[PDB]
């Protein structure tokens, strides 16, 4: 059988900036779920993204 | 339900444990840190607060000799106790004191 | 009432950090408002919408 | 001094131009060569004093010598977030035609305080939407807008023209619960201000709402704190290195707040001592001054505080200091429990 | 707009979502935020096994 | 028991039961605006 | 619109000083010495009444009546 569960801690994501001049501007995150409603991440990471 | 957990540094001896105060913040973490701070066995105190989401402190403490961190721990909320015991003792003593002079005088 | 320093490493790249205490007290407190519209005609033939 | 230099840096916060200096504390065992920074109960209970240099209606000025500041902040953090008062959280609303909208208008009255002693109430359950005599009180406001049926010609202002323009704070009226018409007396359960703007009317315009007061801390919502605000200094001590006398003992008066610099004639001459450092705000005006630069060392005393506790009506702030001290005894209690229950 | 640019190379995919970027530096840089309303729409099929 | 709605110009309540076309009793104004409910809303004091 | 009840930085009750605050203007103080006399040493207070508009006295002519 197939479950469809909801995202949860560990689970592979695809996270991409717009306009994307390079590879590095999608990359893989591990999610993590949290409270409030905007997506986040360590500001060492806003370089690739720009 | 529990507000204490307990959770040992892998290769020690009961000498360094990480104790998840629950439901706090900084007003029991840096005044408990500094009562246990005060005594001359331990070598290193300290908390982090995990996530501002999260009403979680990881107050780590590591001993210097064989004892082991329950020790200070506990010696240190009960010294912190006896302190707000006499700090209110002498508050309240200042307050009635104040209040007596000035009903004594212009009277 | 700004303080322009460097608090908690949330605020890298133009990001603030608010007050709570403010937000409950009415800082920054809005309303937003929405239409929403329906028209009932008479055709040709004599009928209407109800 | 390599000696005199430690003893500054353990008791000083000295100000400089550009940076305070010496802002941690220090006093902890084997951080120094000879002293013996390990905890005794004695030497606290012997240093520690309290004076109390200012009290009256909604303020307080306190002084503590004595405690670190790992402690005393945690007695402002207290009275901010964890001190515990009642207020409005639900509000049902019959009839609103003004022109202040409902979410704002139950806004404006979950910050009016509350003179009840929140001392008197549990905190009331998860879910429990009613409530009950152990756990909630209720206000009625009621107030239609009607013309004048007299008035001048002329007819210009409102306060003629028309009655209940103004919906005041006074005009929210205690409905008793079970037995607290008997345990409160008259006037006791009230508003604390009796002059608080709510909403304002013209004729026509009708408010009726209930509202159902509750208890909590200040941690949850900011309607909860006591305190106008709380907080605390160290205490100046400005010291004179070379005396100042001259000319020179005028403009070092006008370095400073009003009042802590005193400018005395010993013979006919003008020399200048400090008076009353606990006055000034250090608006550090010395370091404009070219001359007078390497006269002075301003500076702070580490274990002296100077509590300013204001307090918004429900209850005195005396009490409030005596609460805030419980609770954080209280925090201390609770995990010694845990402590017992494991072990 | 035409077939071969903007329906065959490209294309409008499902299990997607999009919102408001913002700092968090208590994060591992592997790691993002997800908020609770996306993570109870993007579903993955697990399949059931021992 | 009929819906009553008021007039924007002047206030006045109109009963407008009828599948007549909408104009005031009153005044010649053609815009409508319905009552407040009845029922009681409740709202947290946040 | 209307004046908030309490002042947004410390939470002081300055909800209640706007109709003595226009009182005083009209015995010509000057905006200084009327906040000091309303107790607003602190200047998160004082912008609560010398930078406020009051809207809702000119949005209720236009509000309907009888
Ligand atoms: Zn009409
Ligand atoms: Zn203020």
């Amino acid at each position: 059988d197939i479950v469809e569960r909801h995202l949860i801690d560990g689970d592979v994501v695809l996270f991409n900036r717009q306009p994307s001049l390079h590879k590095l501007s999608i990359m893989a995150h591990l999610a993590r779920v949290k409270p409030h409603r905007t997506f986040r991440f360590n500001e060492c990471v806003c370089t690739p993204y720009n | 339900k529990t507000a204490l957990e307990m959770v040992q540094a892998a290769g020690t001896d009961r000498h360094c444990v990480t104790f998840v105060l629950h439901e706090e913040d900084h007003t029991l973490g840096n005044s408990l840190r500094y009562m246990i701070m005060k005594n001359p066995e331990v070598e290193f105190c300290g908390y982090t607060t995990t996530h501002p989401s999260e009403s979680k402190i990881n107050l780590r403490i590591q001993t210097r000799g064989t004892l082991p961190a329950v020790e200070p721990f506990q010696r240190g909320l009960n010294e912190l106790m006896n302190v707000c015991q006499h700090v209110l003792d002498k508050f309240e003593a200042s307050i009635k004191d104040y209040k007596d002079q000035k009903a004594s005088r212009n009277e | 009432t700004v303080a322009v320093m460097s608090y908690s490493g949330y605020d890298i790249e133009d990001a603030l950090v608010l007050n709570k205490a403010s937000l409950d007290r009415g800082f920054g407190r809005c309303l937003v408002y929405k239409n929403a519209k329906c028209t009932l005609k008479r055709y040709t033939n004599q009928t209407f919408d109800k | 001094a390599a000696s005199q230099a430690v003893e500054e840096m353990r008791s000083r916060v000295v100000l400089g131009e550009f940076g305070v200096r010496n802002v941690h504390t220090t006093d902890f065992p084997g951080n120094y060569s000879g002293y013996d920074d390990a905890w005794d109960q004695d030497r606290f209970e012997k240093n520690f004093r309290v004076d109390v240099v200012h009290m009256d209606e909604n303020s307080l000025e306190f002084d503590m010598v004595g405690i670190d500041a790992a402690i005393a902040n945690a007695f402002r953090r207290i009275l901010l977030a964890e001190v515990p008062t009642m207020a409005v959280e639900k509000v049902l609303v019959y009839n609103n035609t003004s022109i202040v909208q409902d979410e704002i208008l139950a806004h404006r009255l979950g910050l009016i305080p509350i003179h009840a002693d929140p001392r008197l109430f549990e905190y009331r359950n998860q879910g429990d939407e009613e409530g009950t005599e152990i756990d909630t009180l209720q206000f009625r406001l009621q107030v239609r807008c009607t013309r004048n049926p007299h008035a001048a010609k002329d007819s210009s202002d409102p306060n003629e023209l028309y009655v209940n323009h103004k919906v005041y704070t006074r005009h929210m009226t205690w409905i008793p619960l079970g037995n607290q018409a008997d345990l409160f007396p008259e006037g006791t359960i009230r508003p604390v201000h009796d002059d608080i703007l709510i909403a304002q009317l013209r004729p026509g315009q009708e408010i009726d709402l209930l509202m159902h007061c509750v208890k909590g801390i200040g941690k949850d919502h900011a309607k909860f704190s006591p305190v106008a605000t709380a907080s605390y200094r160290l205490l100046p001590d400005i010291t004179l290195l070379e005396p100042v006398e001259g000319e020179a003992a005028e403009e070092l008066s006008r370095c400073f707040s009003p009042g802590v610099i005193e400018v005395q004639e010993v013979q006919g001459k003008k020399v200048a001592r400090v008076a009353n450092p606990r006055l000034d705000t250090f608006s550090r005006e010395i370091f404009r001054n070219e001359k007078l630069k390497k006269v002075v060392r301003l500076a702070r005393v580490r274990d002296h505080y100077i509590f300013s506790v204001e307090s918004t009506g429900v209850l005195p702030p005396d009490v409030l200091v005596s609460e805030a001290i419980k609770v954080l005894m209280g925090k201390c209690r609770r995990f010694l429990d845990e402590l017992d229950a494991v072990q | 707009q035409g077939r071969f640019r903007g329906n065959l190379s490209g294309k409008r995919v499902d299990f997607s979502g999009r919102t408001v970027i913002s700092p968090d530096p208590n994060l591992r840089i592997d790691e993002v935020a997800v908020p609770v309303h996306v993570a109870k729409i993007l579903t993955f099929p697990e399949k059931v096994n021992k | 028991q009929p819906m009553i709605y008021i007039c924007g110009e002047c206030h006045t309540e109109n009963e407008i039961k009828s599948r007549d076309p909408i104009r005031c009793r009153e005044c010649g104004y053609r815009i409508m605006y319905k009552k407040r409910t009845k029922r009681l809303v409740v709202f947290d004091a946040r | 619109m209307i004046i908030p009840v309490r002042c947004f930085t410390c939470g002081k009750i300055v909800g209640n000083k706007w109709e003595a605050y226009l009182g005083l203007l009209q015995a010509e103080y000057t905006e200084g010495d009327a906040l000091d006399a309303l107790g607003l040493k602190r200047y998160c207070c004082r912008r609560m009444l010398l930078a406020h508009v009051d809207l809702i006295e000119k949005l209720l002519n236009y509000a309907p009546l009888e």
